[PDB]
DNA sequence: TCAGGATGTATATATCTGACACGTGCCTGGAGACTAGGGAGTAATCCCCTTGGCGGTTAAAACGCGGGGGACAGCGCGTACGTGCGTTTAAGCGCCAAGGGGATTACTCCCTAGTCTCCAGGCACGTGTCAGATATATACATCCGAT
DNA sequence: TCAGGATGTATATATCTGACACGTGCCTGGAGACTAGGGAGTAATCCCCTTGGCGCTTAAACGCACGTACGCGCTGTCCCCCGCGTTTTAACCGCCAAGGGGATTACTCCCTAGTCTCCAGGCACGTGTCAGATATATACATCCGAT
């Protein structure tokens, strides 16, 4: 299902 | 001397994401180790899994299901989509 | 004929000639498929391109342009799903991650 | 002076931002070569294999202080002490 | 009557009281009893000696006398804490 | 009116209370709170689906559909909890 | 007034007598109920065997056994005597598991 | 000639054909030497006899003459040394050494 | 339908520690299973001893150190110690 | 509360040393035949597992009640930790001397493995049994809740 | 404190069954040739590690002294959890139907790997630069504790 870009984390 | 290193394919890799950053020598030797260790896990696993199967002969079935096997959650899904792409691409080409 | 690479002609960047002399030579199995190889170059290459981009992250929100291991540390451990894949490893000179009790709070 | 707590705090936040070794090195590598001798006599040791010995001793120590003081917290209090390290060691298979 | 060497002290006493503080404020606690020293130390001898026999398996099976850095890696990871960063 | 299920309260109730207070006393625990016998449910539906995840995939990838003993015992190694018996 | 233990010495007796035993104390049909209800997890319909499912339960029932046994290990450092959803939180994580 | 086994002549009761053919069918090395199979046949022996030997205790203190889980389960776990040994196993039908925290008994 | 096991080979050991005692077919199921885990423990660390060293045999040394660095400290000396007497024999004979 | 301190916190400068780019060669991955054996597909047989339903026994499980004792809130209190200041003391940093340890780097051989070729004899499987572990009952002696 | 009950703990006994013994067929471990390549021994060459020291800088570690706040003990007071009796219902066997799934045991055969031979492009190593990140100072802002 072309899976892309998951829960890319917020700040640091 | 003469000993391998994926460290140009990191930095590669690194180039490709983030064309403006680099990497110190401490972090890219901890990269190719986790490469290394990553490495050593999947092919340790898809080993197992083709001697429980009275098979002789690594594929790329039991790639994928070492790759299941070990990593968890999305990074399963993502990391099983993109290598179907690659060797999809490669068989076509 | 002209020579292309496996690499380049399955599309990724990892090496596939030394993924395949590595699960060759390493007593994996006695033989090894064509397509093992690749599909393993573009795992590992998924995974580097991830835990890099987390990295850079980290690190451009320190107001720094070079990835330390101070900033693999923070990006691992601050990514549940690597986290817990690296659960058990121990980046050298990475740091802890800030984190204070509540209760030892003052009132 | 200061109200006590306030220097705890400060250090707290003084030391979660380092990555810096907190042990010394010299009386750590002193002592590896001491623990050492017993198991054989006359062994080398080339300072970064006791450099990783000392990483992965730091490690070890911060990860049980950690849980220690969760079992500190945990019957409420704030002071840690040998009842709280041995629980934690014995709940993680070690004792 | 010194030609003995009656001056010498522990080794174990070398990790210091502020070094064991100093880790425990990394770990995040504030307040330290006077036990803690003492049992602190003797966990470190414990793990210390547990990692060290490995290490010096590893070197004397290789038929050598140098415990290399490599050799300590392959004995963390048998134990179970895999170490990045000096190599492997 | 009646053709809907209106049944079939959740499976992880069949764990019942005094199944997990047998668990407790052979734990050798003498005195039980009233949530712990919600707590428990909670982290063996989590061990269960963690096991059977494992399982299930190695069952997927021998082609079969009929998940075995030693798929269980593979899955079980692997996650790190050994199981001398069965296979 | 009819013979009446008083509280605790029940409890003891059952703590000794299940110590000493090995059978199974979780019902077979509804572990094996919950195991194929979660077993829609990474597929669909699907056939164990009984083997499998008597391995999935010794497996759970040791796990928790063992988790039992550090909770009251917490419950007794806080000078308690009644085990707690808090003492099973620190117990499960101090382990590695949260 | 007349055939002399392995096992007669290093004077073991396992097998080390059998051991000897595991290893070059598990491909765990290239080659396997030929003392190897003796060697670990005679370990695996040696714990064998330790563990029944300390089974068969227990049965025995148990008025029984024949070894079960549970008395295997005991002969491991009394002995601080295949415990430790046999840390992460689970022993089917196994049970658990009966103890009591002092602070549950009464006055 | 041939399955090769251990249960001849421990129950022969058994008729000599205890000579009158008898064993379960679950306890020889466990038997069996314990050690077929100890070869693959032992076979496997002598593998990646092997691996590590650049050598591609497996000999007594590698068992020997794998023994001597899996079982702890007591029970590896005599695990050891009967090891090499039993190998001095097979090759003296 | 507010002004008095103490403490991070931005900011500009100079230093540097560590990351990056560049040329060489040599070694390894790629192209190209050649081949054999592993694995996919097929057929036959038998045992286990499914889905929906039924009937029965009988221990566990659910529920309610009452009463105790264990929990959690307060109240002192008297330590035992903290914080701060002064002062040794040791860590760290350089330097000297000579070796042995070790890791390539490059030939040589011996010998000890793998490979094949029969060929008996270990071992796994399918047959009995009978001795050990059950469940039964009973007498007992042995802790527990009220004087 | 002593007599009054409920509960394992032994005792002896009829029953079930599942370990143990025995005989066969089959396959695989052993004997015996043959060979080739992995490893053991040798011997250069360079770099690191050791064990004695010596002299110097400079923060940490140690010790000492108020002096709070908190860990601990007591008391109180609920309230919540355990013990026990009473129903009832869900597990647990036993059943029934048909078919599919999965293991073996042969046969067959394509095709896809390893195995070679050449041969050039990777990529690693040794250099020579610049710039990202310190360290100081330096002024700024920004909690915290006592009047």
């Amino acid at each position: 299902l072309n899976p892309t870009k998951r829960e890319r984390k917020e700040n640091y | 001397t003469r000993k391998e290193s994926y460290a140009i394919y990191v930095y590669k890799v690194l180039k490709q994401v983030h064309p403006d950053t680099g990497i110190s020598s401490k972090a890219m030797s901890i990269m190719n180790s986790f490469v290394n260790d990553v490495f050593e896990r999947i092919a340790g696993e898809a080993s197992r899994l083709a001697h429980y199967n009275k098979r002789s002969t690594i594929t790329s079935r039991e790639i994928q299901t070492a790759v299941r096997l070990l990593l968890p959650g999305e990074l399963a899904k993502h990391a099983v989509s993109e290598g179907t792409k690659a060797v999809t691409k490669y068989t076509s080409a | 004929a002209k020579a292309k690479t496996r690499s380049s002609r399955a599309g990724l960047q990892f090496p596939v000639g030394r993924v395949h002399r590595l699960l060759r030579k390493g007593n994996y199995a006695e033989r090894v498929g064509a397509g093992a190889p690749v599909y393993l170059a573009a795992v590992l290459e998924y995974l580097t391109a991830e835990i890099l981009e987390l990295a850079g992250n980290a690190a451009r929100d320190n107001k720094k342009t070079r990835i330390i291991p101070r900033h693999l540390q923070l990006a691992v451990r601050n990514d549940e799903e690597l986290n817990k894949l690296l659960g058990r490893v121990t980046i050298a000179q990475g740091g802890v991650l800030p984190n204070i009790q509540s209760v030892l709070l003052p009132k | 002076r200061y109200r006590p707590g306030t220097v705890a705090l400060r250090e707290i936040r003084r030391y979660q931002k380092s990555t810096e070794l907190l042990i010394r090195k010299l009386p750590f590598q002193r002592l590896v070569r001491e623990i050492a001798q017993d198991f054989k006599t006359d062994l080398r040791f080339q300072s970064s294999a006791v450099m990783a010995l000392q990483e992965a001793s730091e490690a070890y120590l911060v990860a049980l202080f950690e849980d220690t003081n969760l079992c500190a917290i945990h019957a409420k209090r704030v002071t840690i002490m040998p009842k709280d390290i041995q629980l934690a060691r014995r709940i993680r298979g070690e004792r | 009557a010194k030609r003995h060497r009656k001056v010498l002290r522990d080794n174990i006493q070398g990790i210091t009281k502020p070094a064991i503080r100093r880790l425990a404020r990394r770990g995040g606690v504030k307040r330290i009893s006077g036990l803690i020293y003492e049992e602190t130390r003797g966990v470190l001898k414990v793990f210390l000696e547990n990692v060290i026999r490995d290490a010096v398996t590893y070197t004397e099976h290789a038929k050598r006398k140098t415990v290399t850095a490599m050799d300590v890696v392959y004995a963390l990871k048998r134990q179970g804490r895999t170490l990045y960063g000096f190599g492997g």
